[PDB]
């Protein structure tokens, strides 16, 4: 359901669209949840103008439903956009990404001596609202870092 | 069965004072009366990654006097992992298959915890893991704290030394944090400085805490004075200016001391400390270390026993 | 003289136009070539149909032009893509991406005792077509490698 | 007096299915109702001149856990032999005169052997000798083999990895060899091939035996799978192309894989076992590590008691 | 001028047949014709960032012979590359502004290429860049071919031993593949054969070669047996299986073969050669090292002079 100017059938019977992307968020998100790696119909819109958001990035995914928890995951790059669940061409759900527990595997913990190198495990930080931003806090270590400096696979 | 039964001691973040508490009570209790049999036909594994005379010597020490078998190992450069490149994980996925208890210091941080992954039932010990934790330290620092002072609230607390690097201070820091009205003054040099990390926890909690620029003034209104070796080994080349002791304590310097004050040090020292003050009362650092046993036995007790200690 | 076939088309006014990209190569090249910088609307088909070509991507790059190089070294990645380039709403120009004859500072000489490595220079091969693959030779090394292994740095 | 009684286990050559058998029984025996005092009295020297986490730490326990006394060392760096020049002969001269058995694994062959010629009558356990023997793991692997099979005859055992250099393939297509209808499967490295010896004694047997040059094509059929990580260290430089593993095992190789197929490895492993196996069933080597304890016990058990344990 | 004043001589393939005729020409003038005062007044720069006794040295002299001043270093350890830890970039760019020509050996492929990126106007000459190019050595070797053969076509060139780490022949095959009607052998152990890359040249360039697993199959046929040293110092350890000859020259195999037949040698040798053909008039390694000078000469005066004439 786009509205008006020109055609895009950017809209699928099976799907999930990830509305209202901030600008250069898009590419990122693609590759952290990987969202590519999978042989679904994708399209992506980069930079489109709309309105509500001067320029926002967008994706969707024909036949590919996120789940809850993979959902909010985007609340650490993306908090303010939406999620629609459309199943027969119809929105039956609006969903947001809502700040989670704790982000397990595609994160790595920014501390050298921390064990979660060496050994084969899955990366996992808690997430917390420290003042204007999040923080992360290295299951092993123990140590907690920003949002903002932390990196990920 | 007790709260602390056959649960993993890993970090003081998850025990809460009832837990410390607990372990305490346990403490003083086999410090007057010992069961030399509470643990027999137990065995315990003593792995350390890493150096240590007292942690690792009190806890085997610990053990026999519970009855218990100690298994285990001083240095990794002898075991498969040291000479075939097994993993720290597969290392203790044998291993939780042959003993009842699992004690382990380590290079790296987080080590313990990952080892919670593999260990199964066995139940995981922290004897240190990096700049990380170091629980069992905690408790014996606690239990020489009340020894001395009576209470574990509303205590006048410095520690001076190393608290970057220094898993002591991580650890004893949250754990009084726990507990009521606990002034903390921090002295460090402004590299090797307290974490963030641990300033926030005590900020939330409304706990207060000044840093300082000398043990000189904080040194009339402290109960207890938590000296610490500036941590070497884990020292960045670009703080190896910091290597050297900045604040070294001499007995000059306690004539302003409370007369219930107490020098404290988690061990070994090597210059923040001068031995005269080892003449002086305040000094505890060796009665400190002797602590060690009870707390060890205590926890290995709680640990180990469902039935709450007799 | 209009859009295509499949229905999710949205024809740009001017720029360029890569399709025929051989499946999962439209994100690398979406990287490798540093389009998502830009502030322009692009337009990503992933894994699209083709039924002959299989499954295919396109990139629709509005009022962007690509480099008459960088289509030389895209002659490597996907040879079977093409390039529509395009001004007020059409297909103005048409191009295809032949075999250059050396390429530079994006490959890597798999050899590790290249100079190139250690010493601050721009990487470059001399690309000759053998009989199944092409085959690129270091400047400096003068080792001649396929252009299947030098796809690896 | 039981058969094993006061008996040095140095190689699986020397022993009888009658003597596999009854170990293997008093094993399982002994894992059903332990004997916590046992060995009571006792004291058994763990000498290891070489490295071991599973090997050491498995017999310490099971020394333990029959109320036996340990002596011992993880390194011969600080023994006498290891730094005043001893000769090993006058090392186990004066030991044998200290203990009760003699538990020794070392970097060369036959190196137990020469123990029982200075030994006296006090036994001697054969941790690993270089390429050579390995018996106490073998041990623990038929105990495995049949826990998870049912029998020692009639199987299809695959052998991956070094066997030139791996004491544990040794000794264990020895022993098996000393049952019926076993079909042995050898995937190697042309070079880090099965030595000759072993293969006479199975064409005398005329026990059935057939390279394959990938796992691919025996998975089908096989019971057991026993990988093995390159002896690394015993390497020679004109080997170290074989450094690095032929054959890795992952989930996806065992579709095809027959049910009841257990996947073994004497441990350590580096690369030839991907940890995705870890979650499959077939595989069996975490559980095959733990059934260490039984054996050495069983085998401590017969080697030190005369009359048949109860 | 000279096809070649100025020139860099970096790659043999980098020149023509008319390219070292013109060098041989010269070599054969000033071998008996001396040029004491050639390039007095000029300054040569001998670099070797790797290891040399004839190719320095030769060199060095061949440029005291031509009256040249020569300043440069036998390692790189003391240089301010060595130890301040600059880039050959910046190294070759300073002492580019210093002298009249640059006489480079480097361990790394390719370094000869960028100096001239950076020499400025400044030629720079090849004394080897890593397994890649020798090309001096095809020179004086060329030379030496002629010398003894009287000819550069038509011949029977055997080239044994390392090919896949030779500089030397790889230098020496584009060379020859210049001229008519050569005709190769390729004997080298699997590990070390001649690079595809060179092959596609001779195959692609109608030229008939061939492989052989030993030295006696052609023995009567070659005019030249190239024997080459293995290159320990660039072998992979996966290599390392091969360090020792596997072919190897004794006086003896030399009975059938060709009586105009020289043994060439780049040098070093370790024991390829045996000592006892170096008396046999068919060892011919020595000399072909004295030729070094002729060569060596020879390219020093087209490069730095507009116009030779003699
Ligand atoms: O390192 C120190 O100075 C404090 C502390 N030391 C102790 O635990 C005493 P020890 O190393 O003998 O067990 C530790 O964190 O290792
Ligand atoms: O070396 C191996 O891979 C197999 C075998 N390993 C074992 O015995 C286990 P560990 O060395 O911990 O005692 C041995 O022969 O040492
Ligand atoms: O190293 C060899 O065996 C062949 C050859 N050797 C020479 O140049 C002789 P030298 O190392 O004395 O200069 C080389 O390419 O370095
Ligand atoms: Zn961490
Ligand atoms: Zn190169």
């Amino acid at each position: 359901m786009t509205h008006d100017n020109k055609l895009q059938v950017e809209a699928i019977k099976r799907g999930t669209v990830i509305d209202h992307i901030p600008a250069q968020i898009g590419f990122k998100l693609l590759s952290l949840f990987k969202l590519t790696e999978t042989d679904q119909r994708i399209t992506i819109g980069l930079n489109l103008p709309s309105g509500e958001m001067g320029r926002k990035d967008l994706i969707k995914i024909e036949n590919t439903f996120l789940s809850e928890d993979q959902v909010d995951q985007l609340a650490l790059y993306a908090p303010q956009a939406t999620v629609n669940r459309i199943d027969n061409y119809e929105v039956v759900g609006k969903s947001r990404p809502s700040l989670p527990e704790r982000i397990d595997n595609v994160l790595v913990c920014p501390n050298s001596n921390c064990i979660s190198h060496a050994e084969p495990v899955s990366s996992s930080f808690a997430v917390r609202k420290r003042a204007n931003d999040i923080a992360l806090k290295c299951k092993y270590c123990e140590k907690e870092f920003s949002h903002n400096v932390v990196l990920a696979n | 069965a007790n709260p602390l039964y056959q649960k993993h001691i890993i970090s003081i973040n998850d025990l809460s004072r009832d837990d410390l508490n607990l372990v305490l009570a346990t403490a003083a209790k086999l410090k007057a009366n010992p069961q030399p049999e509470l643990l027999k036909h137990k065995v315990i594994a003593s792995c350390f990654f890493a150096a240590s005379t007292r942690t690792r010597l009190s806890f085997e020490t610990s053990m026999h006097r519970l009855g218990a078998s100690v298994v285990g190992f001083s240095d990794s450069a002898n075991t498969s992992l040291g000479k075939k490149g097994e993993t720290l994980a597969d290392t203790i996925s044998v291993i939780s298959t042959y003993v009842d208890a699992i004690v382990m210091r380590h290079p790296q941080e987080g080590a313990a915890r990952l080892a919670t992954e593999f260990s199964g039932n066995v139940p995981v010990l922290n004897a240190g893991d990096g700049s990380n934790q170091h629980p069992t330290q905690t408790l014996l620092d606690l239990f020489t704290i009340q020894e001395t002072q009576g209470r574990l609230d509303n205590l006048h607390v410095a520690m001076v030394g190393d608290l970057k690097y220094g898993r002591t201070v991580h650890s004893l820091t949250q754990a009084l944090a726990k507990f009521d009205g606990n002034r903390f003054y921090f002295i460090a040099p402004d590299a090797l400085a307290m974490p963030q990390y641990i300033l926030d926890m005590l900020d939330e909690k409304g706990i207060a805490w000044s840093l300082h620029s000398s043990i000189e003034e904080v040194m009339a209104e402290v109960d207890i004075l938590y000296m610490t070796r500036v941590q070497k080994e884990r020292l960045d080349p670009s703080e190896y200016a910091n290597v050297k002791a900045q604040f070294v304590l001499r007995a000059s310097d306690l004539h302003n001391a409370k007369a219930n004050m107490k020098v404290l040090h988690p061990l070994p020292r090597v210059d923040e400390i001068a031995t005269d003050v080892d003449k002086t009362p305040h000094a505890w650092y060796f009665q400190q270390a002797g602590n060690g046993i009870f707390a060890r036995q205590a926890l290995l007790a709680l640990v180990l026993n469902r039935d709450l200690v007799l």
